[PDB]
């Protein structure tokens, strides 16, 4: 119950959190990401596509993070927790 | 996630 976020408040960060354990985890979970979605993009032209690039339909021009924490906030990517 | 990526292409 709010009126839509726009900018980089955009997805909410309690939804985020709603899935993960705690921001300290959140970060990681969404950097690692990022990382792997502009590998991606770096190998686009050719390579082996062991990297699935984004999952969610990007926007126009929009930033490999923003997109992981998007794809995060659809509920379609599981992590595992090191100790 | 292993749906995610079936559903993906």
């Amino acid at each position: 119950g709010y009126d839509t976020p726009l900018g980089i408040t955009n997805p909410p960060i309690d939804e985020l959190l709603d899935r993960v354990s705690s921001k300290y985890a959140l970060v990681i979970y969404a950097a690692k990401r990022a990382r792997q979605i502009n590998d991606y993009y770096n190998q686009l032209g050719e390579g082996i596509l062991e990297y699935v690039g984004p999952l969610v339909e990007p926007g126009l021009q929009e930033k490999p993070l923003s997109i992981a924490l998007r794809e995060i906030h659809a509920d379609l990517l599981e992590h595992t927790e090191g100790e | 996630t292993e749906e995610a990526r079936a559903a993906a292409y």
